[PDB]
């Protein structure tokens, strides 16, 4: 039914499109210009270091802050440790301002991401017949019960895949299935192996034709196994666990079945729950069945969690089973956002802090912007001269990092609207008077603007 | 017909033109803003190439300047195509989401699913249910133009029980799903009945052939997504409002499969524009989110306004450029406007006349333009239906000095509304007491 | 000792032993000693805005012009708006039509509710069967947005040989069977119990909205069961029928000794 | 000999299910081979 | 009757003195200052529910039982012409078998439902309460004793006496209890006393004209010679936490003509 | 895996004597507050004395929590132990006091005793009547052992418990009567060559001795919690599961507890009281302090221990300072232990218990370097500084980790009493209360 379009299948171009990975070499030692990055060494070798204690399944609740200032690569080192550790291992990026809610207490957003950023791998098989229908044709019994009509003691169904056909001999007690699911010829079923019960997927595509308006979904011929014997790796976070024991899905009655009509409520968890919940999985783990993967918890703006969130965190990262958290925190001295008493380092608490391996992150030299500009242009493919570059490397060193890879999308539309395939000099002097920075904004909001009247701002 | 004269309605897009770029000063309502329209050509260009993710463009500037304006003009200059979304900031502050996910829900309402398929229906009016008791059955169906009979099996003549359709009925089939529309009945059976009841609706007849199949393309929003899966009957919600913190494995899920669509050449992603009016009043627990948000590849191009000078930001107790953290603005853009020339002044007040279908002398003109330069645009606008109105209670066609004169006699500009309130204190409650005389 | 905890109500007593001798009928005359007296004009004839009688002129011109007419919900008028950027454009989509909104639009949580308990689930079936990789993870594309209902670990885990998966989904109820709280012996009540207060209308129109409401009997068939009479005339058909109550959709007690009531009994 | 309870019995040697006389002609037949 | 004193000094072991000097069958609730903010209704609410746990009533009642065990069950459907639904049962003819003198008795559908959500098979002793309307089962009869089972029943003896018994009961009941009672129903057998059951229970503001009707009723229980009425105090231990919407409240909620005495 | 307090394993004191042992299970390196730990853990053993309050004071990193997990190793997985955390209190579903409330009788166990009746054999034959679209069911189930051969009924719930087991003829399943479970534990005949989807080919086990109905009794501990959700809604039990109890009024806790009393009195139910752990508990406000100050006066309260950090501290809520964050008419109530922070010989053998937990090996100039490096930041920078090291060592190669390895830990990631010089340095470009530059 849906047209396909033969378009160009390309992708955009975000803030950290060009993070590809930490570009380390194979001891540690950071390696500049390598994989995205511009220098900042140490914060990529510890990184590297931090990746490494997350795949060596040694972390049991370790915690990571990232200080620096604004725009000098936390959200970007996050980035390309998501991007190192791959897919298979889970990643939970909420930010400060997202524990927040008004149907849960505050400390219990932090819990459920905690359960989110923590995965589980289940290896198991499944064993399934497969097909349309051909036949149901029963089979009489050699000793029927007196008293009794028909005595069926083993009931017949030819089931045909896409690649082969096959008879089957069943126990009679699929006919409970047959009658409640209405199974016909021309069907497509799939009968289990630990219950045997059918259930009717639809009616075939070879019988959408032998009558003309009585129509139902019409699903293809399964095109694959008749007899699957296949095995599945199957990820569940702990989240998925809390949520499907709290509250359950699928029930047959009214109020559960207006329990998934009305919206779903977040609903705080009891801690009794939880300690069930691991003190089985750390026994399905000693079985040998299921692997417990722990991942990351990037909470960014981490100065946003206020002193009644730290609290709760010391008793969640004191826990046997949890990932790690690295923080992200931007500022100085600052007041913790709970308590208006006490100025800490970082927004966090003194009592939090000593908890965390402080990664630093440092400002950059004024010949690694240029770099920064080269790799952003050939990100995005826009090409420019090399005037063009240290034009737009002044204006970074003079202004800011993130107002230099902002001229690069002005001048683009400016020089392909003028007549040209390159960015030059022009270009981007006359797109620096169409954007304004925030200094000359904040320059023309003092000087200009000198108070509140008719032409002036509302201070 | 719930389609009235507002204060932007002259605008027909945004007016530049759209091979060099050049704002020519009088074209589609907007006036001489020349450097404030070309950014925003700019912008547009490469919003409505889609391929650059997440920026943020500031439009700051005094009050009565064209901030609004010209983001109209930018949400009429794209079409029906691409999306836009007018948000205003005061709406984000609700009782049944916080403060995050109602602001998550303006970034996935900026981005379209387009797809498009062939819709293969059957309308018709019934003319005999034939049923054979013998299981198998004939269904008669007219057209205006056409009249077939189609065989029925088994099933679908329990739905025709289910459904109660009586000879008379505009019944519509889809066939891709199977599942009979009862539309109502036709004007050719009003005739017959004479209490109706109250569930029946008239129609007309269907025209042309049965069997209609036909290429549409839906374009839907990733919200709509979101909101659909959130619970079992859920689509009723996004007209309701009935839905809440939606988790955030639902929306991982549907973002990885409109990528696997975007991949299999079934969906094709717009992006579009958020616009944020009077960005302002978020508190610094929105921007902490908005500077995050704007870092997906899911990202719209957001556009927001300011009015504030040097103003305190709310949430906390210091002193910022905008009223917005300086950490956000180290991200975004900022597009100044300008205050307006009387030469530009004067053709603003004569597409508001031309607008209201409004007649004016050129000596009320001119006094409207020096009214406008001593009070500013939106007390003179103000004064052309004021004008009119008091020119058509003495029946005069068209409106004179004195007519302008008596609308800036009867009502007050905001300049000498501040003389009034200081000239007499006592009576007007100030912090603490009145006199009462 | 048996006991119950007290009653608020107004019930009818026995008057003697000796006078209703075998075949008596009891009668339900559980009222509440907590009234309300309202007239006749207020209940019953123009006091209500829903009642559409004389003197309440507005209240049927109001239901037909607010339920049928300039409704966006009717099908003529779902019919104009579903091919584009229009309002209705994602409804081809979800697994509905036209009629299934109708009549999700205009009755309560509970009807829909009952409409719900005769849908077979089967886009969990489909990552039963259609899961292979040359299959390309195929969905109906009248229900190509239901994502959530396509993709669900439990549909897979509901599947496995060993369940290692389903003693993960639902393991509050093993933990909550396992500590004995179903067969420990109840050991609150509440002290006092009473009927819902009812209107003291003195009209037939009030007896018989009474009884319409309070007791509402397609609510009351819809959760207790079919009649049996039905059972028959439903299992010695010639051919399959449907029932409006598909099962008796009372929930199950989660609580063995002591179900739905509060009666007491010595142990 | 019930009227609509339909009988299965599994042994040590196999499984049989017996339909009662009273059944055979209504819908129930249709698996068992009946009918109507 | 305030209690002043520093901390330390024995202000609440002369309220538990006043407890124990009090006795068992005179009400006593002991509250905090920081117990009745709360999350559901107004924190007068709170403080009008704790005055009327402090009032405490003792009633006679005349409970109608029906204790037999079930001989023949069967429905007795009536007409039930095209309006969705379908059939509905409406009559039954159940027969009760006490141990001196059977009764074979007729039912109305909502008795029925009482005994439908039961599951009441032939064998089953119950009691059918002619009050509400509820019949609990108690077990299978002892005459279908079978030692291989595998239900778990509770097997007890034929009840003894007439079928239609009458019993008299005492029971202490506070005014609080009452007003639960009318504000949310859970008895009877209609559909807002059964789905009112299933959902969560949640406090509700009961307002003057429920706790006015509930007065004249016990009034009406006094003026029979039944019921008799026994004031109680309220002991709201830490007054100080109470803030200024809780004081100017108490005016009132001293000024009714029944309210229990305060102990701050 | 390997937590911060994985390597106690009790509190480590002596069971005549009670005298602090210098190097015992874990808790090394301090003596006065683990005899007083142990005091108060042989009077909660007592069971006897009600509505205590004991506050562990002292500066942070010192081991309050590791004490704390110490009393609760030691009690072992019999009496209850609540590891509050002082913030999880502020609800927003229910009220501040009824979380407290929740949080004191969760912690007060009730051991019930009762009796169930297992079975146990080899099924012969299953016998299942169905009806047609909706309807009862009936069952006949016969079972033998080598000495019975009984043929049993069954109900409908025994039937909707057969057909999920699935329950041929030939299996050797135990049937609790009481509870109703079924729980298959083999075969005693080989699978059957006549069927297709049968199974998998269990557990060969042969035909059990003795007797089919025997009798069990087991001991079920639930908390007053879980009696008050129970008890308190009709219908809507699980609720103690999912959080969502919205409030329980005190006529259902005044009849619960008159009733334990009589539970406890007729030898059904025995009372076993417990530990409330309140982690840092200068959190709470006064409004937390004027009813837990009250719930401690009955005799279903437990033994609350809790945790402190600051000095003289203002109480939330208020504005006024106090020592610890606590008021002063609930300090008298409290007993106060303080704790001591740390020498260097003690570091020593702390971190050296904290290296052969997580499976590190050192060398003397290492650990050395390592305690030097504790003693001016801190436990809690130098066991990350063992783990680090450890992957630093496992990245370049070696055996043991080394000097080199602990300062390469050392240079990368930074303690904060080097971050807060940090701060102080680059104050221009970090958000303080004010503006920022760039460049
Ligand atoms: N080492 C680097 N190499 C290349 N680009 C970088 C580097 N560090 C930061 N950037 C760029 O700087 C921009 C802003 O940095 P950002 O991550 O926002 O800082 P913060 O983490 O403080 O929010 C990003 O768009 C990113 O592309
Ligand atoms: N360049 C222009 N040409 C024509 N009309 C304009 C122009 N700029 C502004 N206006 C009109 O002036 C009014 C005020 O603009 P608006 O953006 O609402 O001001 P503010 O930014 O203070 O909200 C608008 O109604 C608009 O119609
Ligand atoms: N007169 C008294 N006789 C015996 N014990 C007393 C007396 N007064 C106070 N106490 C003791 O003081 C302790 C606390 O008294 P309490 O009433 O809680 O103080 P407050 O008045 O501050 O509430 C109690 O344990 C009680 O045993
Ligand atoms: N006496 C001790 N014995 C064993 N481990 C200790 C001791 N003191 C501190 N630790 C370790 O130091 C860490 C900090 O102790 P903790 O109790 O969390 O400090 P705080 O009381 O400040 O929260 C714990 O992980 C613990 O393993």
């Amino acid at each position: 039914i849906s047209e396909v379009r033969g378009n160009t299948r390309d992708h955009r171009t975000a803030a950290h499109t060009h993070i590809k990975g930490l570009g380390l070499n194979s001891s540690g030692i950071a390696e500049k210009q390598a994989a995205g990055f511009v220098g900042q060494c140490a914060a990529r070798e510890a990184c590297g270091v931090v990746v490494d204690l997350i795949k060596a399944h040694k972390m049991a609740g370790r915690g990571v802050l990232l200080a620096g200032g604004p725009g000098t690569g936390k959200t970007a080192l996050a980035l390309a440790i998501s991007q190192e550790l791959g897919t298979k291992i889970p990643f939970c990026p909420i930010t400060g301002s997202e524990i927040y809610s008004t149907e849960v207490k505050k400390t219990e957003v932090l819990m459920e991401n905690f359960r989110r950023a923590i995965g589980l791998r289940v290896r198991e098989t499944k064993d399934v017949y497969e097909g349309e229908v051909t036949e149901m044709t029963p089979e009489e019994a050699e000793n029927p019960l007196g008293g009794y009509g028909k005595t069926i003691s083993t009931l017949l169904i030819g089931l045909k895949s896409a690649r082969g056909q096959k008879k089957l001999r069943l126990d009679p007690s699929i006919y409970e299935a047959i009658q409640k699911e209405r199974v016909q010829v021309g069907d497509v079923i799939y009968i289990e192996t630990n219950t045997g019960a059918c259930k009717r997927v639809g009616r075939s595509d070879a019988y959408a034709t032998e009558f003309d308006l009585e129509a139902e979904e019409y699903v293809p011929i399964p095109k694959g196994e008749v007899h699957k014997k296949k095995e599945i790796v199957q990820d569940v976070t702990l989240h998925d666990l809390d949520v499907a024991n709290a509250r359950p899905q699928g029930g047959q009655d009214i109020i559960s079945m207006m329990g998934q009509l009305m919206k779903p409520k977040m609903t705080e968890i009891t801690d009794k729950l939880r300690m069930e919940i691991n003190k089985v999985v750390q026994k399905y783990i000693n079985q040998g069945v299921a692997e417990l993967i722990p991942g990351v918890l990037f909470i960014d703006e981490a100065h946003m969690l206020d002193i009644e969130c730290f609290t709760y965190l010391n008793k969640a990262l004191e826990s046997p089973i949890a990932p790690i958290v690295v923080l992200a925190s931007n500022r100085g001295i600052a007041t913790i956002r709970g308590a208006d008493d006490l100025k800490a380092a970082h927004g966090i608490p003194p009592d939090f802090l000593q908890r965390l391996l402080i990664i630093p992150t440092h400002p950059y030299e004024p010949d690694e912007i240029r770099r920064i500009v080269r790799i952003r242009a050939q990100t995005e493919g826009v090409q420019l001269t090399d005037a063009a570059v240290d034009r737009v490397a002044e204006h970074g060193v003079r202004i800011s990092l993130r107002y230099c890879l902002q001229l690069l999308a002005p001048a683009s539309i400016l020089a392909r609207v003028n007549g040209r395939t390159q960015v030059d000099v022009q270009d981007i002097a006359e797109a620096e008077e169409l954007f304004l920075d925030a200094r000359r904004s904040a320059n023309i909001l003092t000087s200009t603007g000198e108070s509140g009247g008719l032409h002036g701002f509302i201070s | 017909g719930l389609n009235l004269i507002a204060a932007h309605s002259h605008i027909r897009g945004l007016g530049v033109d759209a091979d060099t770029l050049e704002p020519r000063p009088s074209s589609q309502g907007l006036v001489g803003q020349e450097k404030a329209r070309k950014a925003a050509a700019v912008v547009l260009e490469m919003i409505k190439q889609g391929k650059i993710a997440g920026r943020a463009v500031l439009i700051a500037g005094p009050p009565s300047t064209g901030k609004t304006a010209i983001a109209m003009g930018m949400a009429q200059s794209l079409g029906q195509d691409v999306p836009f979304t007018t948000l205003a900031a005061s709406e984000i502050f609700s009782l049944e989401m916080s403060k995050t996910e109602a602001l998550t829900q303006a970034f996935r309402k900026s981005i379209g699913v387009r797809i498009k398929e062939e819709s293969e229906i059957m309308e018709g009016e019934v003319v005999e249910i034939q049923i054979d008791r013998s299981k198998q059955g004939k269904l008669t169906i007219k057209t205006t133009d056409m009249e077939a009979i189609y065989d029925m099996g088994s099933k679908m003549i329990d739905a025709m029980t289910k459904e109660r359709v009586m000879a008379g009925d505009i019944i519509s089939i889809d066939k891709s799903s199977g599942k009979i529309t009862k539309l109502g009945r036709s004007y050719a059976r009003s005739r017959d009945y004479d209490a109706m009841g109250v569930d029946t609706k008239f129609l007309q007849c269907p025209e042309g052939e049965l069997q209609k199949r036909k290429e549409v393309v839906h374009t839907v929003s990733l919200h709509e997504i979101d909101v659909i899966n959130s619970r079992t009957q859920g689509f009723l919600a996004l007209f309701s409002g009935d839905t809440g913190e939606i988790r955030s494995e639902i929306r991982d899920q549907i973002n990885t499969k409109v990528a696997e669509w975007k991949e299999e050449g079934k969906a094709e992603i717009v992006p579009g524009v958020l616009f944020i009016d009077e960005v302002h009043m978020l508190d610094i627990e929105c921007f902490s989110y908005i500077n995050r948000a704007l870092e997906s590849d899911l990202a719209p191009i957001v556009i927001m306004a300011s009015n504030r000078g040097v103003s305190r930001i709310r949430g906390t107790d210091y002193k910022s450029p905008h009223g917005l953290p300086l950490d956000f603005l180290d991200r975004v853009v900022i597009i100044n406007t300008h205050p307006y020339t009387p030469d530009e002044l004067r053709q603003i007040l004569s597409i508001r006349a031309q607008e209201e279908e409004v007649d004016l002398t050129p000596d009320a003109l001119a006094l409207l333009t020096k009214i406008g330069q001593e009070a500013g645009l939106r007390y003179a606008s103000n004064l052309i239906t004021t004008s009119q109105l008091i020119a058509a209670k003495r029946r005069a066609k068209q409106v004179g000095v004195e007519d302008v004169q008596r609308s800036f006699k009867l009502f007050y500009d905001p300049a000498r509304s501040v003389r009034f309130v200081q000239e007499s204190e006592k009576r007007l409650i100030g912090n603490d007491g009145v006199v009462d005389f | 000792d048996t006991s119950s905890p007290f009653f608020c109500g107004h019930f009818a007593e026995t008057g003697s032993f000796l006078r209703e001798g075998t075949n008596v009928a009891l009668g339900y005359s559980t009222r509440s000693l907590v009234e309300y007296r309202l007239p006749r004009l207020i209940w019953c004839d123009g006091g209500r805005l829903d009642k559409p009688g004389p003197g309440n002129l507005v209240a049927g011109f109001r239901s037909k012009y607010l339920n049928h007419m300039m409704n966006i919900w009717t099908p003529e008028n779902i019919r104009s708006s579903l091919e584009g950027i229009e309002n209705f454009t994602w409804l081809r989509f979800v697994d509905t039509s036209l009629q299934e909104a109708y009549r999700a639009s205009h009755t309560d949580v509970f009807a829909r509710a009952v409409d719900l308990a005769s849908k077979q689930n089967r886009l969990g079936h489909m990552q039963i069967v259609y899961d292979e990789p040359e299959d390309k993870k195929w969905t109906p594309v009248h229900a190509l947005f239901q994502i959530c209902e396509r993709e669900n670990p439990k549909a897979v885990a509901e599947i496995t040989t060993e369940g290692v998966l389903r003693d993960l989904m639902n393991i509050a109820r093993v933990k909550y069977r396992e500590l004995g709280l179903c067969r420990l012996e109840k050991a609150a009540r509440p002290r006092a119990s009473a009927p819902p207060i009812e209107v003291v209308c003195d009209s037939r129109s009030a007896v018989i909205e009474r009884e319409n409401i309070m007791f509402h009997p397609a609510m009351r068939k819809a959760l207790f069961g079919p009649t049996p009479s039905e059972i028959k005339e439903a299992s010695f058909g010639p051919r399959p029928v449907t029932l409006y109550p598909p099962r008796a959709l009372l929930p199950a007690p989660d609580h063995d000794k002591q179900r739905f009531t509060n009666i007491t009994v010595p142990s | 000999p019930d009227p609509m309870m339909i009988r299965w019995v599994n042994n040590k040697m196999g499984s049989v299910v017996a339909v009662p006389e009273e059944l055979l002609g209504t819908h129930a037949g249709v698996v068992f081979g009946a009918g109507p």
